[PDB]
RNA sequence: UCGCUCAGUGGUUAAGGAUGUGUCGUCGCAUAGACAGCCAGGAGGUUGGCUUAGAAGCAGCCACCCUUCAAAGAGUGCGUA
């Protein structure tokens, strides 16, 4: 739900980023490129759609990037296979921002269910 | 911190790094003190101390003139603690130092009767006692809610003596026998 | 709201409250810095909405505005960003925000609140100020009107920047 | 149950003081959580 | 009527209490009808086939009936030129339901005998929505 | 000089928390001596139209106009078909 092909390659590295945008009203960011496991962000609209409402539409600013390779566990003493796994990974970007009121942030409350590290909401 | 308070003219306070106690009508309260905290006797009325700034006078004051309660119920206030009963009769009796109880089992389970809390008897249906203590004035009040404890249906036992409590209510609710 | 301070380096711009400064008015540059108390009084309302003055350690009186907004990424302390000051003759970056406010006439088929997520928008301004006054958000979500960026409630006379059609609030419930 | 960052829930709900505890306690009568 | 009343509201429909499906003895038991339903909302409700009655039906420890109650035409002359159709749905959608003009006239103008107000700018302020309900536009205003 | 100070961490450890704490900015305000712990006010058109047994302040959709009076909520939570 990312690429379509287009090759696997990819590395690692953290540090920060650079994706913050002032935000229009209620803003939401990461804070370095904590843990999220793809089939966990498979699991993050959803999980803030409950039924916060039968229709309502906001907007984010990240997408899945990913592949890691994991490769069975007979004997690992070799070179790869492919990556079976998948991962966001991000810096301090937006992904939220209400627009409503009396809510707030109840979606952005249970963001951070999904969320074995720190991600406030802050505001803009 | 606080001072006020409501007593005429028949009580008098020690000043000797702790020792205190009351003398009015049946009282000699244990006081045990400090070395920090002690404050001497002005007259009729008390006054307020603070003999080192911060933190070393408002854990043991700040509320000292309050525990004189904890003795004035006798020296010069009243003392009742009243409550009613109804898990199965109202019967309490001493002929001494232990009450009986009469309820469910022939297995006695009696509990020891203080000096101060030890009974009066006179109207059985609810029970009066001369609760002089201050310590065991709803302790005891609660020495029948870790055994006893009253029906979670209607309204027994446990009531001070006339609230919003209610009976408990669970589906809707009925009663015979 | 007083001024003073100095230090061309950046360690007392990274100590406790403080922040950095920027100045670069006409034969004025220097890096100065100031506490940060009441500081965050920009985008509240005196985003450009008039324009007092300072007092400066000595000399003049330059009233200028708020220069856009910035905050802090990710945290909430804001690192430093920077401040407009009216003596210059050609910069640009204009702080003209398009919010989202009211009842949200979405409950007609199926729409929540005004979205918008940006942080940036057409505009232009000749001199250097930015006024404040404008709407654009509202004006009846549905169809056969819409109401986004391309000419609007436009602060004072035309707009300037490359091809006039961002995207900004919209429509679409 | 639980021993870390999870909030008071309910301003009823005192923190109290004792070990190195959060604490919980509703807005009346329905739970008397502790670590 | 020994020295003590009741309370206890009711809607009180068209009267039907007499068969069985409606609320017969279903309601009366401790002292509301059983064997009296005529010439108690029957007297003087037959006025009209369907409107609707208020009233705070008195129940003591005896039972005979007579009357006491309150004056319906209050909530009935504004229940009589429009009707239960395409009326209720749920208002905030678009621009549905119409009563008429000149029929926000005598559609205020009935608060007096019941309305503990009746006077001007009070005998048509409580009662200036009553089919507020059903969501749709006054077209007029109580002049 | 002196705080967090009181857990023995400091000598294997974290996403989430508890109205513990030395200290910097606002607020409706106890120089109307507010709220937070009470006495008295606690009802009318309408007890709202509608799924209609009544649903009548609370099994439902929707909706918030005024009244005795100097003001008072289309009703949070209790009982509940």
């Amino acid at each position: 739900t990312k690429f379509r092909k287009q090759f696997r390659g990819r590395m690692t590295g953290d540090a920060k980023g650079g994706d913050y945008v002032a935000f229009g009203d209620y803003g939401l960011i990461a804070m370095e490129p904590a843990w999220i496991k793809s089939n966990q962000i498979e699991a993050c609209r959803i999980v803030m759609s409950r039924h916060f409402r039968r229709g309502g539409k906001i907007y984010i600013r990240i997408f899945p990037d990913k592949p890691v390779t994991k490769k069975p566990a007979e004997t690992r003493m070799g070179k790869g296979k492919g990556a079976v796994e998948y991962w966001v990974s991000v810096v301090k970007p937006g992904r939220v921002m209400f627009e409503v009121a009396g809510v707030t942030e109840e979606q952005a409350k249970e963001a951070f269910r999904l969320a074995g590290h720190k991600l406030p909401i802050q505001t803009k | 911190g606080k001072q006020p308070i409501a007593v005429p003219s028949g009580v008098t306070v020690n000043a000797q790094d702790g020792v205190f106690k009351v003398k009015g009508p049946k009282g000699e309260l244990t006081v045990p003190y400090n070395t920090e905290l002690t404050v001497r006797q002005d007259g009729d009325q008390l006054l307020v101390e603070r003999p080192s700034d911060a933190q070393k006078h408002r854990a043991l004051h700040g509320l000292t003139r309050t525990l004189v309660a904890n003795a004035v119920k006798g020296v010069s206030d009243g003392y009742t603690i009243n409550l009613e009963l109804r898990g199965v009769g109202f019967r309490a009796k001493l002929t001494g130092k232990a009450l009986e109880m009469n309820i469910g089992y022939s297995h006695p389970v009696i509990i020891e009767p203080p000096a101060g809390v030890t009974f009066a008897v006179p109207e059985p249906t609810r029970i009066d006692v001369s609760g002089i203590d201050k310590q065991l004035v709803g302790q005891v009040a609660a020495n029948v809610r870790k055994v006893r404890k009253p029906d979670a249906y209607h309204g027994k036992g446990v009531r001070f003596v006339g609230e919003q409590i209610a009976l408990k209510a669970g589906k809707a609710g009925a009663t015979g026998g | 709201m007083e001024l003073t301070a100095k230090p061309r380096t950046p360690k007392q711009k990274l100590d406790e409250s403080m922040i950095a400064a920027v100045a670069y008015n006409k034969e004025n540059n220097v890096s100065f810095a100031l506490d940060r108390k009441a500081f965050d009084r920009a985008f509240r309302q005196q985003s450009t909405t008039g324009l007092f003055d300072i007092t400066v350690e000595g000399g003049e009186t330059f009233p200028a505005l708020v220069k856009a907004v910035q905050m802090d990424k990710r945290k909430r302390a804001p690192i430093h960003v920077d401040f407009y000051m009216v003596t210059y003759g050609e910069p640009v970056e204009v702080s003209v925000p398009v919010h989202t406010t009211g009842r949200s006439q979405g409950e007609v088929q199926g729409g929540l609140v005004d979205i918008v997520v940006h942080n940036l928008q057409i505009v232009a301004p000749g001199p250097r100020r930015i006024p404040q006054e404008l709407v654009v958000d509202v004006t009846k979500m549905n169809i056969g009107d819409h109401i986004t960026a391309g000419d609007i409630k436009l602060p004072e006379g035309c707009t300037l920047a490359a091809d006039p059609e961002l995207t900004v609030v919209s429509v679409l419930p | 149950k639980v021993r870390s960052s999870v909030k008071k829930m309910c301003d009823n709900c005192k923190v109290v003081r004792r070990h190195g505890r959060v604490l919980v306690i509703c807005s009346n009568v329905k739970h008397k959580q502790r670590q | 009527m020994k020295k003590v009343a009741g309370i206890v509201k009711l809607q009180l429909p068209a009267g039907k209490a007499t068969p069985a499906p409606p609320v017969g003895p279903a309601l009366g038991q401790y002292g509301a009808n059983i064997m009296e339903f005529t010439k108690a909302f029957n007297a003087q409700t037959a006025d009209k086939g369907d409107a609707i009655i208020p009233v705070e039906i008195t129940i003591y420890a005896d039972r005979s009936f007579t009357f006491i109650t309150k004056t319906p035409p209050m909530s009935y002359l504004i229940r009589k030129a429009a009707g239960i159709g395409k009326g209720s749905s749920t208002p905030n959608k678009a621009k549905v339901g119409k009563l008429n003009w000149d029929q926000v006239l005598e559609i205020a103008k009935t608060k007096m005998p019941d309305l503990n107000a009746g006077s001007v700018e009070a005998a048509a302020n409580t009662v200036a929505g009553t089919a507020r309900s059903m969501g749709v536009t006054v077209e007029g205003g109580p002049n």
